[PDB]
């Protein structure tokens, strides 16, 4: 019987999920424009990745509190992010960043919906604005005072005048959550089972589609077997994804069960048409509109270079050559213990484009999908605690 | 004899059939400054046709959920016409202006504006919402220029005062039974004689519809609000090169 992985206090699985003792290495990879005017002008965009911009993370657990005799548990996940100098290329406070203007397409998008309309009409045409800006990597990814939004928030005050694409994350919580541990079974090991209050999701069509499976994906339950699917529900990508079974691996001396995110997440099925909002009209197959739960802004999250995504939108980039070991998404998991061996998640965060003739910044650009950023969350255990688990 | 009118000046005229009347704004007419009040020792220029027309300037759609709308003058037509360009290469300025505001309507629309004047029309903010953070409004809406700007609050006009005394201030009405147009002659209102086009907006002309618009469906759902003035004795001092803001 292997109960000795749960979350009691007085419990070594407990210590470990109340604070992760390996760190995380993210690495920030960036799109720069070279030619910004000629796609003002209507030509095919040319891109060049820059990085790497490698960030450790920190990672605690707080407001932990238990319920219905142990079984129940609720705790906030906060995550901080400390930048690593010597496995980056340079300093990020000088280094300029050349991509569009994600504020000025954002407030594009609520004069669409006639979220102040006229307020915002009369800001991109007085003062004239630019569809390509250049800020540094420390702005564009930490905070910086937009021009337009700074003007909106004198006339609604709940406006933050500061974008950033991971604003307010350091050190602060994506979700109040709970969790299922393994007193009961050990089947749904920190399974969510509600977020916020709210049993799932809401902005989806279907309510199949509004169903939140499985975890966080910070540790899993043990006991995996070659042939059942893991659920992973992360704060980011707005639904639960699965994960496939890839191939046989070699963790330093331990065994492993390398499961992958596939393609028919985002693919182009019956079950899939329910997530193009609103009447199943996709942009693509390997893309997500992810609009909603990002406060308006237009964001499609989808894998890097369009791996495993629709090839008319490879060749609308110069630049995009995706293939498999580079660009993919996966998890180490130990099938005896479930402790997560070493973990890479790779999504792309997208700003979709279209030439307006009220927005006479967009020039006459054709309506596609642009690459701006993405980045490899990477966690990895030594080799100290790699032989602390060959006992077991 | 009062509900058609014609008001030609410059090489621009328009024609009235369903006016109410002119009203002078405080009494007097706009006029050139005399010896007594005049400061600046060079000589005016005073163009007399090509400044005094009636500039037809935009068009607001007034549908039934309309909040108001404002025009801060002379920097409507400090981007507009040869008062644009003897505004930008002068210093000083003065003129009166005659306010035209049109809006038609059927037998069957209802509906009531007040199109009203105030001199010295200047706009606060929302202070953050509860009320401690000194903000300042933008540029844009300071001086929005020919496009107008829409007001946020119209009960109490951007400004903390209130729009049910905005009629002691040049006015009049336009409901759709009675009129369609709404003229306002305002004289130069400022304390020093002269000042500059540029910076200092002499008065905003607030256009909001108190008791809204209704029609039963089947009629024309657009009704627009189209604002036309004019630069009446109008001069210019201190010639230097063009600023434009
Ligand atoms: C990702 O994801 C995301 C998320 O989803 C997405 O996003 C998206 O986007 C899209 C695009 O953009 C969108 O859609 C859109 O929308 C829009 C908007 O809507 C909104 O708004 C509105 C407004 O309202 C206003 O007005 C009115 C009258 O009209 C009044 O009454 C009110 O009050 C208001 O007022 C205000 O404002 C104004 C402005 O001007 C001012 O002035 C004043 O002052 C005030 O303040 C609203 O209304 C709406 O609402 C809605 O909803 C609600 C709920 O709550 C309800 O209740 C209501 O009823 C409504 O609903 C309805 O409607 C709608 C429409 O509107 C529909 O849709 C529905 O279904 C129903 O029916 C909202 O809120 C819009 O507009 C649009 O629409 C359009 O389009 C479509 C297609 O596309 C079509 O179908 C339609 O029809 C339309 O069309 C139209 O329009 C155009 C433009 O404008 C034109 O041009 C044309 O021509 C047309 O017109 C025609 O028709 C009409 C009828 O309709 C008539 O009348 C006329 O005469 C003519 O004949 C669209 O839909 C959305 O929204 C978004 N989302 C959300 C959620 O939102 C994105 O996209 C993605 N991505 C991708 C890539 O995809
Ligand atoms: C997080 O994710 C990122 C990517 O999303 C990873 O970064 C990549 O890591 C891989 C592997 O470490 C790097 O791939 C290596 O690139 C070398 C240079 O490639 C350039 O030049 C070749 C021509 O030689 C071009 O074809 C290519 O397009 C590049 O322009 C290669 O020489 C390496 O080859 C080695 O491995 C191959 C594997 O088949 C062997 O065949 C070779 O013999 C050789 O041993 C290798 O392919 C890649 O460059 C990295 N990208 C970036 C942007 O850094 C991170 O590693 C990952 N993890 C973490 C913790 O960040
Ligand atoms: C992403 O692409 C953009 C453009 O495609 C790129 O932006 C440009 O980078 C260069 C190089 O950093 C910038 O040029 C510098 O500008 C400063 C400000 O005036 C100058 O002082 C610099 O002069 C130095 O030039 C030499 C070194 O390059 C030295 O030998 C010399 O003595 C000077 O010290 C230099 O010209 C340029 O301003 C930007 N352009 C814009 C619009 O920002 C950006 O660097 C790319 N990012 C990455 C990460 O590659
Ligand atoms: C969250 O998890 C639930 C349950 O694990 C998922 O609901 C199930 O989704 C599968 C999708 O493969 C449905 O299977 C379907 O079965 C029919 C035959 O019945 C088959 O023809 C289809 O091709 C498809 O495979 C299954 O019916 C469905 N069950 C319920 C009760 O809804 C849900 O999709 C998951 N959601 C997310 C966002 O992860
Ligand atoms: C995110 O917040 C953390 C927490 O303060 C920052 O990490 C520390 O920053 C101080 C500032 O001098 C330094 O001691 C170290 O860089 C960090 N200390 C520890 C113990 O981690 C971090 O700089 C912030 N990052 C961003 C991007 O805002
Ligand atoms: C994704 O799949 C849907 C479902 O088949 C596609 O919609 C059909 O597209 C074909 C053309 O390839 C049309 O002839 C059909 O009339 C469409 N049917 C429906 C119900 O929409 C959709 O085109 C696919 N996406 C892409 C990008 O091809
Ligand atoms: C865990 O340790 C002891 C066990 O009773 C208790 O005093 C302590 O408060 C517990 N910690 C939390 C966060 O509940
Ligand atoms: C998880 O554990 C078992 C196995 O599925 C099941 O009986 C229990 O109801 C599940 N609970 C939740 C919240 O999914």
């Amino acid at each position: 019987i292997e109960k000795k992985i749960v979350l009691r206090n007085g419990t070594e699985a407990f210590d470990s999920w109340e604070k992760p003792p390996l760190p995380v290495y993210t690495q920030f990879y960036f799109f720069n424009v070279t030619n910004p005017e000629e796609i003002l002008r209507g030509e095919t965009p040319r891109v060049e990745e820059v990085g790497p911009y490698t960030y450790r993370e920190l990672r605690n657990k707080a407001n932990i509190q238990f319920g219905d005799n142990g079984t129940t548990i609720s705790a906030v996940s906060n995550k901080a992010y400390v930048f690593e100098r010597d496995q980056s290329v340079g300093d990020p406070k000088i280094d300029l960043i050349r991509t569009l203007n994600i504020p000025v397409l954002t407030v594009i998008e609520w004069s669409q919906v006639h979220f102040l309309r006229e307020i915002i009409e009369a800001m991109l045409k007085a003062y004239q604005q630019k569809l390509f800006v250049t800020h540094t990597v420390d702005e564009l990814l930490w905070g910086y005072k937009d021009e337009i939004l700074s003007l909106i928030h004198v006339f609604r005050p709940d406006i933050s005048p500061y974008f950033g694409l991971f604003y307010e994350k350091n050190g602060t919580n994506d979700g109040d959550y709970v969790f299922l541990t393994g007193e009961d079974s050990y089947l749904n090991f920190t399974k969510i089972v509600e977020w916020n209050g709210k049993t799932s999701l809401d902005w989806w069509i279907t309510d199949k589609c509004n169903m939140i499976n499985g975890t966080d994906g910070d540790s899993f339950h043990p006991l995996i077997t070659k042939d059942e699917v893991l659920y992973v529900f992360p704060s980011d990508f707005c639904r639960s994804v699965y994960i496939t079974f890839s191939d046989y691996e070699s963790v330093q001396g331990l065994p492993a069960f390398r499961y992958k995110v596939p393609a028919e997440i985002l693919a182009n099925t019956s079950d899939n048409a329910g997530f193009c909002i609103p009447e199943g009209n996709c942009l693509g197959s390997g893309v997500l509109n992810v609009s909603i739960c990002k406060n308006g802004a237009p964001i499609i999250m989808s894998f890097p270079h369009f791996y495993q995504a629709d090839e008319r939108f490879v060749s609308a980039i110069e630049g995009m050559h995706p293939n498999q070991e580079d660009h993919e998404t996966f998890v180490d998991i130990n099938p005896l213990t479930g402790i997560i061996l070493k973990a890479a998640k790779r999504f792309q965060i997208n700003i979709y484009v279209k030439k307006l003739d009220d927005f006479v910044e967009t020039g006459d650009i054709r309506t596609m999908v642009f690459p701006v950023m993405y980045l490899n969350e990477s966690v990895h255990i030594d080799k100290e605690t790699a032989s602390r688990l060959k006992s077991m | 004899s009062d509900r058609v009118a014609q008001l030609t000046i410059g090489n621009s005229t328009i024609t009235t059939q369903e006016a109410a009347n002119i009203i002078v704004g405080y009494g007097e007419w706009p006029s050139y400054c005399s010896d007594d009040d005049a400061t600046a020792v060079d000589k005016p220029t005073r163009p007399d046709v090509s400044v005094n027309r009636f500039y037809t300037l935009d068009t607001k759609l007034w549908e039934k959920s309309s909040k108001g709308w404002y025009w801060k003058f002379p920097d409507v037509l400090t981007e507009t016409g040869v008062f644009g360009q003897n505004a930008q290469f002068h210093y000083l300025y003065r003129s009166g202006f005659c306010i035209h505001v049109q809006c038609n309507a059927s037998k069957f629309h209802q509906g009531a504006l007040l199109v009203a004047i105030l001199p010295e029309y200047v706009i606060g903010t929302v202070a953050g919402g509860t009320g401690t953070e000194d903000s300042h409004p933008p540029y844009i809406q300071t001086q929005p220029g020919a496009d107008g700007f829409e007001l946020q609050h119209p009960y109490v006009l951007d400004a903390g005062i209130p729009i049910s005394q905005l009629t002691v201030c040049p006015h009049q009405w336009i409901n759709l039974r009675t009129n369609n147009c709404a003229t306002i002659i305002v004289p130069y209102m400022n304390t020093l004689p002269f000042d500059s086009a540029l910076n200092h907006c002499n008065f905003g002309l607030l256009v909001v519809p108190i008791s809204p618009l209704d029609f039963d469906q089947g009629a024309t759902p657009v009704i627009p609000i189209t604002i036309t003035l004019a630069p009446m004795c109008s001069e210019f001092a201190g010639l230097r090169q063009a600023v434009t803001q």
